[PDB]
């Protein structure tokens, strides 16, 4: 069995959200 | 709580330490305080109403 | 600037999704395969690799297909039945291509075809590229 | 020993005798055509060369075809219509191939199809070979 070599022709950057701490609220 | 249903609770605020330390009579001379480390840590971690 | 690459590195079709064409590797001293999928697959599609020997009646007509034997590398597994195969994984996407080649030559013609002619086998295209003409 | 030529010089199908497939060439900086015939011809077959560009709706899907323009050389004469064309002679032999290329790139996709679809244009096969990678 032969091992293949793979490579993509197109690209699409990963788009992940960034979350920030919520406003202070007394416990 | 609220005035309609008050909920009394023991407390220890920042100004109590200030009052206690400053109320020492002046004639007796310089004083020194003794306290547990956790008490100082609790004192130093106070925050006002805005969180600062 | 552009070059006539086809002068030095010609390529020939090997599988169309409905038929397979023997490719003459005799005059070229190196070669390799190339795979591409034109649609989403349903499962892996295994391909059988064959080679042909020169026919008796004519020096330029291929004979019946002969299955290529396996060749274990310096160390590692060997094919279950001692033959050579290639399997296209299901995770492959449409906008990508795969490359692979056999380690040895054997006969002067080579060919490749699917194990079974299913609906998925029509979605794959195989092309052969040759390098370094010797004659 | 033979190498994995499919890694450095991948090739793709352009015209298999019934359909024409756009080929994405922007990732490679050189390319060329290879023409082979699988039996005897009856007359000359002319081919048109097209190019595409990214569709408005999707940046990875080609738009409608546009036809490549001609460019003349130093000591040469421009074609009458001003458009690129390739014609395969009738005297072509089955056991040989011809390779030609275009001088310019234009859009990031290229394509080729016969001027007329008939019982003679289905006897030819065209494959595109790239060279060099930049991604």
């Amino acid at each position: 069995m032969i091992k293949l070599n793979c490579r993509p022709l197109c690209q699409t950057p990963t788009a992940s959200r960034l979350v920030s701490p919520p406003c202070f609220i007394c416990r | 709580g609220t005035p309609e249903n008050p909920v009394q609770t023991p407390a220890f605020l920042a100004q109590d330490w200030r009052r206690f330390v400053t109320s020492f009579p002046a004639e007796y001379g310089d004083a020194r305080s003794v306290m547990h480390q956790n008490v100082f840590g609790y004192l130093a971690a106070m925050v006002d109403a805005n969180g600062r | 600037m552009n070059f006539n690459v086809g002068v030095d590195f010609p390529s020939f079709i090997a599988w169309d999704g409905t038929t397979s064409f023997p490719v003459k590797i005799d005059g070229f001293n190196q070669f390799g395969f190339t795979f591409k999928v034109i649609e989403e697959l349903t499962a892996d599609v295994p391909f059988n690799i064959f080679y042909h020997e020169a026919s008796e009646a004519d020096p330029c007509v291929p004979g019946p297909a002969i299955r290529v034997p396996d060749v274990p590398f310096c160390d590692g597994v060997a094919t279950a039945d001692g033959l050579a195969t290639v399997v296209i994984p299901e995770a492959v996407a449409v906008d990508s291509f795969c490359a692979g080649s056999v380690p040895c030559f054997n006969g002067p013609w080579i060919s490749i075809a699917p194990v079974t002619v299913n609906a998925d086998s029509a979605k794959v295209q195989v092309t052969v590229t040759m390098k370094g003409a010797t004659r």
